[PDB]
Parts: structure tokens; C-alpha cells; sequence
């Protein structure tokens, strides 16, 4: 289509062909290369698992943010509403 | 590689108990099984070269299940297992057979022209990594 | 895989006792158990080759637990554990069959 | 060791993402900080003028 290859071998000796080349295991000979690739792995693992929690943190810090500031609207409207009747109060007292 | 020997040769609507050993971009030796739903596609019954071509292949149910397992396998090695334990059944039905239908979703058919069988549906149901201290610290994770 | 063996395939209107064990993106072990309403849709009862159509397969009943469960496992795999538990019966139902309405 | 400098190179770029992630929606959250703030003192117009 470099590019992709082809799906057939051919052999002009006597015309045998291989269509596909399927694999299964893939796996390391010695026994150290994968004990350190197991820590890959067990680290990558706590690394996205750090990455989860960090974005439930930000969510849980943008409900406090946004509840807090909410909290602060009605807090200024019960101000404004409370000293709105502080005025009969203090005119007549 | 031979266990089942019998000349009736099943063609219709069956499925293929396979399980798969495959690692991802990320190496967690992880085991899935595959379900494999299958039938026989034979557009002309009455002819006897078509009809003949169906036995062409030795092991139908291995080569099928080796070829679907390959494109399992080579596909999954170029995916993060997160991302994998998140879209697991869309990529692995989407890189065995087919391309875009709507990138886009894959089609729900796989053809293999030497025989003519086709294979409909892949269930999975046991994802379940291979080593124990994997599954111990994604414990951790969920806790 | 093969526990009961009949002749007579009951098409009318039953169930299946089926559970499941599933993991969402979270990864907490959970299992459940289906029931999977179900009947045969014959529109066509004299037809010969219709009504032969119906044992085209080996376990109906395998085949359809097994595809069922693979619809509700791949898409809890997608969803996290407390939305899960918040909204299962919705997202399992609506996951396994359909689209919007 | 030329296994483990990848898995360096892996966690770095995890990293790098869990930092732009952290960036981004700390940049947000100042972002409605900012609108709720504005919309408090709006109403704390009202407030101190008839205070």
C-alpha cells in the first residue's frame, strides 16, 4: 500500500507457498529477562493505578470547589436578606 | 493437535472451546478463552468441486482457532493492558477479521476462503491475568 | 458444556439459571446470576426448512448464555465499580441486546 | 539494562501525562474558581450597596 507487505511466499524450486505465519508465544529464553519485565509490568500497573486516583482527587477537589462556592452564593444571599430586614431594625431602633 | 478423530465433519452453527495465552505492549501473561461462533458457508451445494473443497484442510477447527488466536495476540502486543482491561472486547472482535463498517467499529464476519468456513461471533468471558503477584497488586488497585 | 441430554428441544417461553463472573474496569471479582427470559420465533410453523432451521445448532442454550455473557462482560469492562453498582441493571440490560429507543 | 531504561522512558512519558493531567484540571478548576468568585461578588453588589 513503507507500507504493508504481501500474504504469500512462493517457491519456485518446486511451487510450495506459505499464505500466513501465525504466531502464538512469544517468549523470553532466559529466566532473569523476564523477572525484570515482571517489574515493568508490576510498576506500570501502580503507575496508572496512581493515575485513577489522581483523577478522582482533581474530581473530588472540583465538587469541593464548586459546592464551597455555591455554599458562598446562598451565604451572601442570607447576608444580603438578613441586613435587607437589619435596615427596619435600625431605622426605627 | 489431534485429539478428536471422526468422519462426520460438523458444519453447521457450532462454536470452538478455545483458551489463549497473549501478552500486550506492557507484559502481564495473561489467559482468555474464545468461544468461536462458526457455520459453513457452501453458495453452490450440488457441486461436487465446492463441495469437495470443504475437506481441503486436515485440522479446520486448529487452523482456525491458531489464525484468530495470531491476530489476537499480535494486536493485543501493541495495547497497554489499561487500556486493554478498559476496551478489551471491541479491539480483540475488531483485529481478528474485518476493517471499518461505520475509526470505526469492524464487521462480524470472517471468512476463510480455503474451505469456506466462517466464523460469525468471538465470545470471551475469563479475562484473568496469568501470574498471581499481577492480580494481588490490581487487588490493591481496586481496594 | 453437556449436562442434560433430550429430544425434545422446549421452544415455549423459559428461562435459563445461568451466572456469571465479570470484571469491570476497576477490577473487583464479582459474579452474577441471569435469568435470560427467552422463546423460539417460528413466524413460519409449517415451513419445513424453517421449522428444520431450529436444531441448525448443538446448545441453543450454550450459545446464547455464552454470547450474552460476553455482551455484559465486555461492556462492564468500560464502566467503574460504583457506577456500576449505581446503574448495573440498566447498563447490563441495555448492553447485551438493541440500541436506543 | 537496556530493558529497564525503557521502562524508564515508559514511566517517564506516564509521568509527563499524570502532569499534564494535573495541570489541565488544576487549570479548570481556577477557571469555575474565577466564575464562582465573579458571580459571589455580583451578588455581594447588591450586598454593600443596600448595606
Amino acid at each position: 500500500s513503507l507500507p504493508k507487505a504481501r500474504d504469500q511466499a512462493v517457491f519456485p524450486q518446486n511451487g510450495l507457498v506459505v499464505s500466513s505465519v501465525d504466531v502464538q508465544s512469544v517468549e523470553p529464553v532466559d529466566q532473569r529477562t523476564r523477572d525484570a519485565l515482571q517489574r515493568s509490568v508490576q510498576l506500570a500497573i501502580e503507575i496508572t493505578t496512581n493515575s485513577q486516583e489522581a483523577a478522582a482527587k482533581h474530581e473530588a477537589q472540583r465538587l469541593e470547589q464548586e459546592a464551597r462556592g455555591r455554599l458562598e452564593r446562598q451565604k451572601i444571599l442570607d447576608q444580603s436578606e438578613a441586613e435587607k430586614a437589619r435596615k427596619e431594625l435600625l431605622e426605627l431602633e | 493437535p489431534h485429539a478428536r478423530r471422526a468422519l462426520c465433519l460438523l458444519l453447521g452453527p457450532d462454536f470452538f472451546t478455545d483458551v489463549i495465552t497473549i501478552e500486550t505492549a506492557d507484559h502481564a501473561r495473561l489467559q482468555l478463552q474464545l468461544a468461536y461462533n462458526w457455520h459453513f458457508e457452501l453458495k453452490n451445494r450440488n457441486d461436487p468441486a465446492e463441495a469437495a473443497k470443504l475437506f481441503s484442510v486436515p485440522d479446520f477447527v486448529g487452523d482456525a482457532c491458531k489464525a484468530i488466536a495470531s491476530r489476537v495476540r499480535g494486536a493485543v502486543a501493541s495495547v497497554t493492558f489499561d487500556d486493554f482491561h478498559k476496551n478489551s472486547a471491541r479491539i480483540i472482535r475488531m483485529a481478528v477479521f474485518g476493517f471499518e463498517m461505520s475509526l470505526p467499529k469492524a464487521r462480524d464476519q470472517a471468512v476463510f476462503p480455503q474451505n469456506g468456513l466462517v466464523v460469525s461471533s468471538v465470545d470471551v468471558q475469563s479475562v484473568e491475568p496469568v501470574d498471581q503477584r499481577t492480580r494481588d497488586a490490581l487487588q490493591r488497585s481496586v481496594q
